[PDB]
């Protein structure tokens, strides 16, 4: 009869509300995804930002989450995660002279190489962190390996003038990290054609306000993605 | 011969304006991959201007080219409200895209909470009903009839039907369909303007190794070069002024009226409209 | 390691004429095509979803 | 070393040389083309809110199960359009789900590595782990038994009382990403990004056949309902059509047009109409015989994700990326 019509109608009124109401709660929430090696420092900035493995952070009353699918040389999970905010990319710019065997550094650049030039993900902007920053200025500083035996670029390298460096109080290292983060920028400006951006932030394990930095470039990601759609840049 | 040759453009506008509406409407409607929050209020601008093209467009040339109005009283004072409501829609709803544009970019994360598929369409219905009201409650109850023997004289004649308005209403129907929206996409539209000067700037800085100006002047140059003076003429001829004659008046109207065969174009240049134009045609 | 008597143990089987499989399939094909609505659209009245 | 397995694939390549007495083109060159066929969106259902990956029509013609991104696990009844259930997920991500034939139990798994298992009669009434990746598909042999596939490159036969691997099926290279069983459950293949789809045995749990045809990752796979072939969809724009009885090749649909790869694929009830998901927006269908397009389908806003026939052959419903399912006549 029509008993069991009505009953299945009341049922999908029942689970159609229940999916509004789960769609109020989670459009409400910014998915992030980390990744990097496994010598990178991805467990320093977890803990840093909490103060598969599902993190729940709040900033100013706004709700994001953090992946981190954690060899896997083949990536193919990688297409899953396309509506994201943004990828948080931690590399260890310390281990250039550290190599597997191909410095470690370049393997992580071929890695941003192959996350930037993605068919899948072509609006997900990169949030790149450079950890061990006291460990690369304590390498630059002994000399003990030489940032030109690996690099041949930083031969022909010239500090930025632009860019205004922090109190680090020594030429050299100024000059080398910001080598490691133009490497990163350069491979980005190759293909960025205003979808997507690359962000560069040198922090160190001591410090602990990437949360706000993670959460003020989360904010310019979207406000540039909405003023790209509306043909304001 | 001059009204034959001056009637060809009316029709073009007319039939410009019908075509334009009619193919953002269907693509609105007929794609499920075009509706979203803001492009509600895009249908409804188009339903709106499409009203007006189709309403009082036709009937202002057939009033014009004849010198004479066949139809009864009552039906141009229909025609008349038609007429406002349909302009004060048109205007609030750009306000109102703007409003949306400037809170999606001033206020992204608080953006999608703040505005769903119901708020747009409470907006909607508001603006709607303010424009109702504006249009039809001063008119049908005869609140803008001035006491002039002029205006007299034309109320009672059945033939000839123009418009002739108190200074008080006239005033009161340019602060509430133009000049208040006015205020509103030139604050709205300025902040954006500096949000986007201040992210090309720290693009800049960034990735040292516009467009944006060009897009809100096109905007705010159709919005305002098609509205504002015959919003300006309104008030002068309300207040304390005769120099402003009928056939000013009225060419600033239908300069006004072109505006509804503008917005569209302008407002559906998006790649995923044009793709919908290109399968719906 | 095992991969040798893997592939030692995949080579050692029985194998069929590729026209005899073919013609296989299109009988199969030929034979089950009637009841098959996809191939004829059902009628309306037939038809659960309209 | 290496030189008995170089033997051993000589040996299978002139083998399989010798068999190919005259290509399937030759012998289907005289039948009848099947002709330009129309499909229309009978139902649509859009009813979720993020990318839905995979779905399973029930073992009766009107249920189904498609799971999305969202982390919610949604039956819906396709004649009425109805929601029957909506189970939510554990895992914010699932990857493939199930129906079993039963009906009872539907049984779903991600990049979390576990498949998770729902009783019908919405609980959880078992959850599988120990697959090292993250899962890609899982299917119902009976009501006891489920085959999933990992991204560990192994294979495994579960059993829900149990929970233990009952057998692994070791002995693949690359990670696997789909699979299908036969018409009964004694075989079922599996596809890999090592471009080899692997024929396999429950219950010896050994590879009787390898197939190497393609040059990329092979992403679907469907049996003929005959069960004698079956057909791989691929990274690469040529979907193929394998032969277990012939072990080698039969045909690949290929167009110039196609760029992009293959998401789903699934045959006809009669096996005449090969149904192939794309990385395009829309679908397209191919005579399983004359390897001729017969008419390309209605496409949704984003990439479809997943292809299922009914077992009365009646409709095939597609489900993008646009979280829509369209079911189609
Ligand atoms: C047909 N002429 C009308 C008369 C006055 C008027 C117009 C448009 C918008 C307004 O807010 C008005 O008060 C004109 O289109």
């Amino acid at each position: 009869q029509r008993n069991e019509e009505k009953a299945q109608r009341e049922a999908n009124k029942k689970i159609e509300k229940q999916l509004q109401k789960d769609k109020q709660v989670y459009r409400a929430t910014h998915r992030l995804l980390l990744l990097g090696a496994g010598e990178s420092g991805k467990s320093t900035i977890v803990k840093q930002m909490r103060i598969i493995f599902e993190t729940k952070f709040q900033v100013d009353k706004v709700n994001f989450h953090m992946f981190d699918v954690g060899r896997d040389e083949r990536r193919k999970w990688i297409q899953c995660f396309n509506d994201v905010t943004a990828i948080i990319f931690v590399v260890a710019s310390s281990s250039y002279n550290m190599v597997i065997r191909t410095n470690r550094l370049q393997e992580a650049l071929n890695l941003f190489k192959s996350i930037w030039n993605n068919r899948w993900l072509r609006t997900i902007s990169v949030i790149l962190f450079l950890n061990k920053q006291d460990l690369l200025a304590e390498k630059v500083l002994a000399g003990k390996s030489k940032i030109e035996d690996y690099f041949p670029e930083f031969a022909r390298y010239t500090t930025p003038e632009d860019a205004t460096p922090e109190p680090g109080e020594d030429p050299r290292v100024t000059r080398a990290k910001y080598f490691i983060r133009d490497e990163f920028l350069r491979i980005s400006t190759a293909s960025g054609d205003g979808r997507h951006y690359c962000y560069p932030h040198f922090t160190c394990a001591v410090d602990t306000e990437n949360i706000r930095r993670v959460f003020n470039d989360c904010r310019d990601i979207i406000q540039r993605m909405h003023l790209r759609q509306y043909e304001l840049l | 011969v001059w009204v034959v040759g001056m009637g060809i453009v009316m029709s073009l506008i007319v039939l410009a304006i019908v075509f334009g509406n009619v193919l953002v409407i269907t693509a609105i409607a007929k794609f499920e991959r075009l509706q979203t929050v803001t492009n509600y209020f895009i249908t409804s601008l188009a339903c709106a201007d499409l009203v007006m093209g189709l309403a009082v467009v036709p009937f202002g040339a057939a009033h014009i080219l004849t010198k004479t109005w066949t139809f009864g009283n009552f039906w141009c004072e229909f025609w008349t409200s038609i007429d406002v409501l349909c302009v004060t829609a048109s205007i609030e709803t750009l306000c109102v895209i703007a409003v949306d544009r400037y809170f999606a970019i001033t206020s992204p994360f608080k953006y999608q909470s703040l505005l769903t598929k119901n708020k747009a369409r409470v907006i909607i219905l508001m603006v709607w009903i303010v424009s109702g009201l504006t249009s039809f409650l001063p008119i049908q109850m005869h609140w803008y009839r001035a006491t002039h023997q002029e205006a007299i004289n034309c109320y009672a004649e059945e033939t000839c039907c123009d418009f002739f308005t108190n200074q008080a209403y006239a005033i009161a129907s340019s602060i509430v369909s133009f000049y208040v929206p006015l205020v509103i996409m030139v604050f709205v539209y300025s902040r954006v303007f500096q949000e986007a000067k201040r992210q090309l700037q720290k693009i800049d800085k960034s990735e040292g190794r516009h467009k944006a100006l060009k897009t809100l002047g096109i905007i705010m140059g159709t919005f305002t070069l098609c509205w504002l003076p015959f919003f300006i003429v309104n008030i002068v001829h309300v207040i304390q002024d005769n120099l402003i004659r009928k056939e000013v008046y009225i060419l600033l109207n239908w300069i006004g009226y072109v505006n509804s065969g503008f917005n569209p174009l302008i407002y559906c240049r998006s790649p995923d409209f044009r793709i919908a134009f290109q399968e719906l045609l | 390691r095992k991969l040798v008597e893997q592939l030692k143990m995949e080579a050692n089987i029985d194998r069929i004429k590729v026209s005899k499989a073919a013609a296989d399939l299109m009988a199969y094909c030929e034979a089950h095509a009637k009841e098959d609505p996809l191939l004829t659209p059902v009628p309306a009245s037939e038809n659960p979803f309209r | 070393l290496r030189q008995e397995a170089e033997q051993l694939k000589n040996q299978i390549r002139d083998a399989r040389k010798a068999c190919a007495d005259a290509t399937l083109s030759q012998i289907t060159n005289n039948i009848d083309p099947v002709g330009r066929i129309q499909m229309r969106t009978r139902r649509t259902l859009r009813g979720h809110l993020a990318k839905i990956y995979a779905m399973h029509w029930g073992t009766d013609s009107r249920l189904l199960v498609s799971a999305s991104q969202d982390g919610k696990l949604i039956i819906w009844d396709s004649y009425t359009t109805n929601k029957v259930h909506a189970i939510p997920l554990r895992s914010s991500w699932v990857m493939t789900c199930a129906y079993a034939p039963s009906g009872n139990y539907v049984a779903c798994g991600g990049l979390d590595n576990i498949c998770s298992i729902y009783n019908l009669k919405v609980r959880v009434s078992r959850e599988l782990a120990g697959h090292t990746g993250y899962l890609s598909c899982c299917r119902f042999l009976d009501d006891n038994q489920i085959v999933t596939s990992s991204g560990d490159t192994t294979c495994a036969l579960w059993d829900i009382e149990t929970g233990q691997q009952t057998t692994t099926f070791t002995g693949h290279t690359g990670d696997v990403m789909s699979l299908s069983l036969a018409p009964d459950t004694r075989l079922f293949v599996s596809g890999a990004c090592d471009a080899s789809a692997k024929l396999w045995d429950v219950r010896e749990g050994m590879c009787r056949q390898t197939f190497t045809g393609h040059e990329s990752d092979i992403n679907a796979i469907c049996f003929f309902p005959n069960g004698n072939a079956f057909a791989t969809g691929s990274d690469d724009a040529t979907c193929r059509l394998f032969d277990l009885r012939a072990d080698q090749e039969l045909m690949t649909y290929s167009h110039d047009n196609i760029i992009c790869g293959i998401t789903s694929v699934s045959f006809s009830k009669s096996g005449r109409l090969l149904l192939a998901g794309y990385d395009d927006f829309n679908c397209n269908v191919w005579d399983a015989l004359k390897a001729d397009r017969a008419g390309v389908l209605a496409g949704h806003d984003n990439r479809v994700s997943c292809l299922g026939v009914t077992d009365d052959g009646m409709a095939v419903a597609t489900g993008s990326w646009d979280s829509f399912l369209k079911i189609w006549n």
